[PDB]
């Protein structure tokens, strides 16, 4: 609540290597995490680099996606509160979608349930490795924009017609780590399957 | 622009019914009304979004 | 869709209401035939704001804002869409006064 | 079971009695001068009110199992009001969507029939989490994101 | 005095005394039921309510003279026993009021049908059996009182307020509210069409007029549907709408209604999916035959 620049607070930031700040704003909010993405910074990151790499080489890509889209999101907030949506065009809807559900799925655990107690890094990842390919997919959809439709038309479209991925993509977070990592990784190796099957269909229609 | 065609409109339109009088006199009147030999009334509007 | 005047001068509202088909814009089903001057057009102004409101007909006509009665519908300016009209002359010249869009067009 | 009742100086927290007495206690009960502007006679506002404890506090022999979910939902649903507010006094009240207009009358119903109370009011919590839940199924059940399922079909439509 | 009139059977027993006279008893005690009827007690007392059940045969059979008289006094204790309601359960219990509708259908004094017309707007309480029976009477019984209107203009006017009356009461839980409030709000809910596929039609015929122009809001409104649930109530109309007409489900799916299909097709909830999917396969099945 107070000002980020007390003493003590500007003294540790000096040294301090990592600031997991947490925001009110999320409190009053009632998301539990309360760690806001733009205060927060982690110096260690460059240092992670080999073990993101023999882990998972697309985490670091994605990683960055996933920045990028919730960063175009707080930017475009004030305009979008100032002007309103109606302005906004296709990609700032995907955009906004992806960024709701990075805030409702992905940024959001309850930790008070099973399935959301504790959350092992392969389903960290394969969550944000979801909803980063989901806007990837959106995004070339809306970019190919042909046969007389798309663009905004195509975002309509794969909201009520691909809305059923979307809610499972919201759902992918319920899925228990309890039931243990293969048959996790085989849940969302399938959804990641369908999704890429979805816009595929979609290119295949031409809208 | 549209506004100054309008009057002159009506002014050329004048001498359509003027043609008609002379031509085949009264016209069908009741239901029919004759004079109209194109421009069926129908229509198409669209609301466009144009600078937001 | 179409348009509806229901009533006019009706000199070239006859010869613009159908030759082949379209029912003249539902006049002759619906509404009321473009004719006018044997009642207040002020019924006309009601009409538009039910018949030509009810996007079946997107326009209506009045002539000359003389004895068009066209002050009824002077707060028809809102929502241009349903209620745009234009006076011609039509053997009536047009005088400027209140009415359905000659105040904000003219303004 | 302490109650100390504080007085802002000038109205505010970051003098240093507020200051010092949030590090220490365990919770925080505001009373609102925008409320006594409004004349309620409890002027209590719950959206910087807040008790570290409430969780535990809170219990099935306490009250009803949804009673954390009445709390966060109120939570959600009175910051998304307040936020929506702004959002119309800025763009206009027309301006205001479906959902917009929503919160605003959830924002007039609560501060009008929930804080209000009377000088001797004194109900059990059963009642006041019953008319809570009237207040919450005034919104539809999609938009009560925050409360489990389970909640609502036990007391959504009662 | 309700318990010694309940114990002492001399009133049961003058009312059987037949060889005095036809109304002898019966007129006495119909007028002493009558005045008690001003004291609430005495009315709603068991010791009238048990004559009530022992007096049922006598309220179907009007066919002489006195019985017409007769059959007024039965109309008094009608009315007497819509005053009290422990005497209205009583009459419910009571039988012959199917009787009595068609004794009262087949009435040749107007004043008597006016009297069971009156009685039975006074029975403004459900007794969903007398509901049911007048709402069988309400095509027949009312019509032909309607057609056979006579005496008080006064008792035509309420014979017609009661026709009014049942005639709104008619199919008070199949009524078009359920539909209004599930496909006409907006928000998808419990629905007269998906109950029935006959009452599917019948709304269809209402909803498509000009290419379904209610069907296709309907289908606009499904489309962009946040929630499953109303989504999948409003995909199951749409299910039952396409599959009560093979070109209907055509034009279905030229519509939103393959739009409301697709969203939430497959999605995490089961039911909103079972809908769409079952209005999509409708749809298919009307556009191939």
């Amino acid at each position: 609540g107070g000002d980020f620049s007390d003493p003590v607070t500007s003294a540790t930031l000096s040294i301090v290597q990592v600031f997991w700040g947490l925001d009110k704003k999320l409190a009053q909010r009632k998301h539990f995490p309360s760690v806001n993405w733009l205060i927060s910074y982690s110096k260690y990151s460059t240092a992670l680099e080999s073990f993101y790499e023999q882990f998972d080489p697309d985490f670091i890509n994605i990683r960055t996606k996933a920045r990028e889209v919730l960063q175009r999101e707080d930017d475009l907030n004030e305009i979008v509160q100032l002007v309103g949506k109606d302005a906004l065009a296709e990609g700032d809807k995907i955009t906004l979608e992806t960024a709701k559900l990075l805030r409702e799925d992905y940024l959001a655990q309850n930790a008070f349930t099973p399935y959301d107690k504790f959350c092992p890094f392969y389903k960290s990842v394969w969550m944000m490795r979801n909803i980063i390919h989901f806007y990837n997919l959106a995004n070339q959809a809306v970019e190919k924009g042909a046969g007389m439709d798309g663009q905004k038309i195509t975002y309509t479209l794969i909201k009520h017609r691909l809305g059923d991925l979307f809610y499972r993509l919201v759902s992918q977070k319920f899925e228990d780590p309890a039931e243990g990592e293969p048959a996790l990784v085989a849940k969302f190796k399938k959804l990641h399957e369908d999704l890429t099957a979805g816009f595929r269909a979609l290119e295949d229609e031409t809208r | 622009t549209t506004k100054e065609s309008m009057g002159e409109v009506m002014k050329d339109s004048s001498f359509a019914l003027i043609e008609a009088k002379y031509v085949a006199g009264e016209n069908i009147k009741h239901i029919v009304l004759e004079n109209v030999q194109n421009a069926s009334i129908k229509v198409r509007s669209r609301q466009e979004n144009i600078a937001g | 869709s179409a348009l509806i005047a229901m009533i006019a001068d009706e000199d070239t509202v006859t010869g613009f209401l159908l030759a082949g088909v379209g029912n003249v814009d539902l006049r002759r089903k619906t509404n009321y035939l473009i004719v006018d001057s044997k009642t207040t057009v002020k019924a006309i102004e009601d009409a538009f704001k039910e018949f030509t409101t009810k996007e079946d007909i997107a326009i209506v006509l009045i002539s000359q804002y003389v004895a068009n009665m066209i002050r009824f519908l002077v707060d028809s300016y809102n929502k241009p869409i349903p209620a745009i009209l234009e006076i011609p002359s039509k053997d009536h010249p047009y005088d400027p006064a209140h009415d359905s869009v000659l105040s904000r067009v003219k303004n | 079971t302490q109650i100390p009742i504080l007085t802002m100086p000038n109205d505010d927290i970051t003098h240093p009695t507020p200051d010092l007495t949030g590090y220490i206690t365990e919770g925080q009960i505001y009373i609102d001068r925008q409320l006594q502007n409004r004349q309620i006679y409890p002027p209590i506002n719950v959206l910087p009110s807040l008790s570290r404890l409430m969780k535990s506090a809170i219990g099935e022999g306490m009250t009803r199992r949804d009673h954390s979910d009445v709390s966060n939902q109120l939570y959600a649903n009175y910051a998304i009001g307040k936020d929506v507010q702004a959002m119309k006094a800025v763009v206009g009240e027309e301006a205001l969507s479906s959902e917009d207009l929503l919160y605003l009358e959830f924002l007039d119903k609560f501060e009008r029939k929930f804080v209000a109370q009377g000088a001797y009011d004194s109900r059990n919590i059963f009642q006041s989490l019953d008319l809570a839940w009237t207040l919450l199924r005034i919104f539809p059940r999609e938009l009560l994101h925050r409360i489990p399922g389970k909640t609502l079909d036990q007391y959504y439509s009662r | 005095i309700d318990d010694v009139l309940k114990l002492l059977v001399e009133w049961l027993c003058a009312q059987l005394k037949k060889p005095s006279h036809p109304s002898r008893g019966v007129p006495v005690a119909i007028n002493c039921l009558a005045a008690l009827l001003k004291e609430p007690m005495v009315r709603s007392s068991f010791v009238q309510a048990d004559g009530v059940k022992l007096l049922t045969p006598l309220i179907s059979p009007a066919s002489t003279q006195q019985s017409i008289q007769l059959l007024y006094e039965t109309c008094l204790c009608v009315w007497l026993l819509s005053y009290y309601e422990p005497a209205v359960e009583y009459l419910a219990t009571t039988r012959t009021l199917p009787r009595l509708i068609d004794v009262v259908k087949s009435s040749t004094k107007e004043k008597v049908v006016r009297v069971v017309v009156l009685i039975l707007r006074n029975l403004l309480p459900k007794g969903n059996f007398a509901a049911q029976m007048i709402d069988l009477g309400l095509p027949q019984v009312v019509q032909s009182l309607k057609a056979q209107a006579w005496s008080d203009e006064d008792l035509l006017e309420g014979l017609n307020q009661l026709e009014e009356g049942l005639k709104d009461n008619i199919k008070r839980l199949s009524s078009f509210d359920k539909y209004k409030q599930e496909v006409l709000l907006g928000h998808l809910d419990w629905s007269p069409m998906h109950k029935d596929p006959l009452f599917w039609r019948d709304n269809i015929t209402n909803f498509e007029e000009n290419d379904f122009q209610i069907l296709r809001v309907l289908l606009t409104i499904l489309d962009t549907s946040s929630d499953p649930r109303a989504l999948a109530v409003a995909c199951f109309d749409l299910s039952q709408f396409i599959q009560y007409h093979p070109a209907g489900r055509v034009i279905v799916t030229d519509l939103k209604a393959k739009e409301r299909v697709m969203k939430l097709m497959n999605h995490e909830n089961t039911e909103v999916t079972k809908s769409a999917l079952l209005c999509i396969q409708r749809l298919f099945l009307g556009a191939k035959y």
